[PDB]
């Protein structure tokens, strides 16, 4: 099918690779932070 | 996408699908502050 409601769909799909994303960049923040320590 | 599909439509319920939209906007943005919270953090304890 093709809607309005399917684009809206991909769009949810995408925060959860960002969410994703983010744990990752946080992580590197934690290995230098981890230096100051 | 995945997601996409037309069978998703069909199978939720439309309270269900504005719902999820309004929730994940929210989301978003604690999402992109969390990076920018810890950075922070790291010049904080810096000095």
């Amino acid at each position: 099918m093709a809607d309005p409601r399917d684009k809206a769909l991909q769009d949810y799909r995408k925060k959860l690779l960002e969410h994703k994303e983010i744990d990752g960049r946080l992580k590197e923040l934690r290995e230098q932070l981890k230096e100051l320590t | 996408e995945q997601d996409g599909i037309g069978e998703e439509v069909l199978k939720m319920s439309t309270e269900e699908i504005v719902q999820r939209t309004r929730l994940l906007d929210s989301e978003i943005k604690i999402m992109k502050s969390e990076v920018l919270r810890v950075t922070h953090e790291l010049q904080a304890m810096k000095d």
